[PDB]
RNA sequence: GGGAUAAGUGCUGAAAGCAUCUAAGCAUGAAGCCCCCCUCAAGAUGAGAUUUCCCAACUUCGGUUAUAAGAUCCCUCAAAG
RNA sequence: UUGGCACCUCGAUGUCGGCUCAUCGCAUCCUGGGGCUGUAGUCGGUCCCAAGGGUUGGGCUGUUCGCCCAUUAAAGCGGUACGCGAGCUGGGUUCAGAACGUCGUGAGACAGUUCGGUCCCUAUCCGUCGUGGGCGUAGGAAAUUUGAGAGGAGCUGUCCUU
RNA sequence: UAUGUUAAGUGGAAAAGGAUGUGGCGUUGCCCAGACAACUAGGAUGUUGGCUUAGAAGCAGCCAUCAUUUAAAGAGUGCGU
């Protein structure tokens, strides 16, 4: 889990959601995944 | 009650006639020993020739201290003097003609080779 | 479950099975009666109250606790018993079971149950900060002028106080300590003594309330 | 909303009582009842029920489509049923009844135990192959998950208990 | 050993007929939070509760003696100081 | 931290280390929970949640620091007048003596060394640790009490088994 | 009082940057011939042809990237070495 204050797509498969309130990204490559921003 | 800087005479024929100790191994702050426990400590008087020369570190375990130890019945065992052993790190002595009474508390810290090679377990 | 008051006698040691000195503290406990048996409903939760040793009974010009006075005689006859000495009440003993008037016997304690002993502590008096707080001391020597008082008891203008817990000199004892997983060696039915493997708090002659260990 | 507008149910033998907010759902394999969304209402005509918002804002859009497809999924499950199927993979790995209850040997040194409980069934095949199996959907998705979270699985080999057909993404550690 | 949680892990689930831990709801999850365990605690001026004991007789009207029940003075003491 | 400014203090706010006693933050050293990995488990690295507790004994220097020798699960970083001298020391530094090197024609000088060199105070108030008396709790009393709150603990190793 | 805005206690401390948070005003390319979803409908051909490179035929790199079996098709939009 990524925690930076850039949350961006990192791949074409990269979705940026918001959970509870922080612009998450959900990916099928869990090196992907990133929290805040 | 052996502590660090404390001088004890050394019951084997290892090389070492008379050691002091440094640290008493078994605990963060551990600051005492009896019968049975393990120390880390450096020679101050060899044998000429012997394995151990004067000046090195070694472990080594403690056999008969003169506080002595309590026993599960109420009896008391002391002694007239520290004593000492080394060991090879794997609870084994150096020498092989060990001298000197050792407790029978030496049995249970499976430091059993220096229970059989004794004058006298007690 | 099991509660019993009793008073401390002294202590022992006891050689027991596999030879072991088992140290044993020795505490009398006789004619422990029921006074009362608080309900939920009547007094708001459910306890009962167990009067212990035996004060002599009213007598007109009484001048000392050994005589009981007009309103203690009254408590104790409701249960029809003498006046008694010293009375506590247990919250763990479980009401129905036990009945206003009952004798509590020694023999309530079988061999190897786990029960706390509350008590009382010595009394050590006025006692400086290392005794009473476990200070270590400063230098005895090397031209040391602080030997036995306590160090700082502050910073500086940061806090221009001290605050509240400072861990200064004082009183040392009376106050009420409970021992925890100790057990009974032997009850003896006869002498009216439980033996308590280990020792208890408190002056010879004093006071322990024994109960089962609440862990 | 879509799903909650356009797709309209379709009570199939089932008696969809919709009282006021809470409804009810009984069919050949029993009953659930939930309480809707408040502002929503409900229009059943013969063999069909449909969800209507009362306004278009977010808040009414988005609760809309909702609460449309949590009555279709208690309507099409108190007749048709939910199972979820998850498997065992693994020298010693096993999975064995204990009667309303199951028992997993997952290789932790110590037997575990999943209980059960009111409308949900489970069942083993070839002792491997286990299957919860309910009316509320989100029951069975609740213990099957409690029951793969045992031991989910592993990157290097796959064991582990894996939902039936679900990609384990697998390394290639070597020795 | 309970109860509520943190990062996290989910379940059902739409906005956005797909997805999706989220918005409704409902799960799980730490030496952390609350309780649990020890001690002090009704000056807790909100001053709480239970049991018992004491209960008259002058007033000229109590702004009333002295006495109950209970203590203390004083004295022998220490398990307390 | 090294500074810049000169705003309170020169009818005096004792300045450095050490000792005694701590207390608080968390950007966490260990312990607990996790996402990961170029993680097969032990291994390590990274990031997140976490401050409840814990977070050695020595040799060398006045030293803080740092290095070294043994341990530990770890030997955390900071604030607190670089915490704390009306609680302690006084080794360093900063009076008068002396001496060496250097500068000065000289008296003398150097933040260059070196040996020596008086640490006062009976606690009024607030504060804090204990311990009494008075009064109030719609009568006067003896005993047992619930608990609104408050405080204390809170650490963790190795071995065996699977 | 009227009409609107925020959902963060924003109001009631920062910034480069990051974001399917939400409201307004335009501009716009597409769409009942039916754009946009997963619409679970086909997905490959001589053919890696040529340099074919560790052999490697959507990956170590020049791409020469020909028409369509076809309602829709690319010497493969593409996840891969
Ligand atoms: C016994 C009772 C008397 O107390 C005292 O002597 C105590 C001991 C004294 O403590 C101290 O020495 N410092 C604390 C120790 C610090 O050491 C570091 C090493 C040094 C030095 C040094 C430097 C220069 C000179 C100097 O240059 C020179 C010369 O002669 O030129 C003479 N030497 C000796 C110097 C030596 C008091 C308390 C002292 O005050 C303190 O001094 C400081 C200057 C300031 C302090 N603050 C303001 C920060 C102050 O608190 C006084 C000045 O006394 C000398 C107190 C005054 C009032 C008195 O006069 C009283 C009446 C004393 N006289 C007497 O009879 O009773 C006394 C109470
Ligand atoms: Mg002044």
């Amino acid at each position: 889990m990524k925690v930076r204050p850039s949350v961006k797509p990192i791949c074409e498969k990269c979705k940026v959601i918001k959970r509870k309130g922080k612009v998450m990204v959900i990916c099928e490559n869990p090196k992907h995944k990133q929290r805040q921003g | 009650m052996i502590q660090q800087e404390t001088r004890l005479k050394v019951a084997d024929n290892s090389g070492a006639r008379e050691v002091l100790t440094i640290k008493v191994l078994g605990g963060s702050g551990r600051k005492t020993a009896n019968i049975g426990d393990v120390i880390v400590c450096t020679v101050k008087n060899a044998t000429p020739g012997g394995v151990v020369k004067k000046g090195d570190v070694v472990k080594a375990v403690i056999v008969r201290t003169k506080s002595g130890v309590r026993r599960n019945d109420g009896s008391y065992i002391k002694f007239d003097e520290n004593a000492c052993v080394i060991i090879r790190d794997d609870k084994g002595p150096r020498g092989t003609r060990i001298f000197g009474p050792v407790a029978r508390e030496l049995r249970e810290g499976n430091f059993m080779k220096i229970v059989s090679l004794a004058p006298e377990v007690l | 479950t099991k509660g019993i008051l009793g008073r401390k006698i002294g202590m022992t040691q006891v050689f027991g099975e596999n030879g072991e000195l088992i140290p044993v503290t020795v505490v009398e406990a006789k004619e422990n009666v029921v006074l009362q048996k608080k309900t939920v409903e009547v007094d708001g939760y459910n306890a009962i109250q167990v009067g212990f040793e035996d004060k002599k009974a009213y007598k007109k010009d009484a001048k000392s606790n050994k005589y009981a006075n007009k309103p203690a005689e009254g408590h104790a006859k409701k249960a029809d018993a003498a006046p008694k000495r010293f009375i506590r009440e247990f919250r763990n003993v479980d009401v129905d079971a036990y009945e206003v008037g009952q004798e509590v016997s020694v023999d309530t304690f079988v061999a190897g149950d786990v029960i706390d002993v509350t008590g009382v502590s010595k009394g050590k008096g006025f006692q400086g900060a290392i005794k009473r707080h476990g200070q270590s001391r400063g230098p005895m020597s090397h031209g040391s002028h602080f030997h036995r008082a306590p160090g700082s008891v502050g910073m500086a203008s940061d806090a221009s106080r001290v605050f509240k817990g400072q861990k200064m000199p004082g009183r040392m004892g009376g106050n009420t300590v409970t021992v925890q997983n100790l057990e009974v060696v032997q009850v003896d039915t006869e002498n009216k003594v439980i033996l308590v493997k280990g020792n208890v708090p408190g002056p010879k002659k004093g006071l322990v309330e024994i109960r089962t260990s609440i862990k | 909303s879509r799903v909650g507008k356009k797709i309209i149910d379709i009570p199939s033998d089932v008696t969809v009582t919709f009282d006021g907010n809470h409804v009810t759902v009984k069919g050949p394999k029993g009953e659930l009842s939930r309480t809707l969304n408040e502002r929503m209402t409900f229009k059943q005509e013969e063999n069909t029920i449909e969800v209507v918002r009362p306004s278009d804002s977010k808040e009414d859009r988005t609760n809309h489509g909702t609460t449309r497809a949590l009555l279709n999924n208690m309507v099409q499950g108190v007749s048709q049923g939910y199972v979820k199927v998850l498997e065992l993979v693994g020298v010693g790995y096993r999975a064995q009844m204990q009667g309303k209850d199951l028992i997993l040997n997952v290789g932790y040194s110590h037997p575990v135990e999943i209980k059960a409980e009111e409308n949900i069934t489970f069942s083993v095949e070839k002792n491997t192959v286990v299957k919860v199996e309910g009316i509320s959907k989100e029951q069975v998705g609740a213990l099957a998950s409690n029951i793969r979270s045992v031991r989910p699985p592993e990157p290097y080999k796959g064991k582990g208990i894996r939902y039936q057909g679900e990609y384990v993404r697998r390394k290639e550690g070597k020795t």
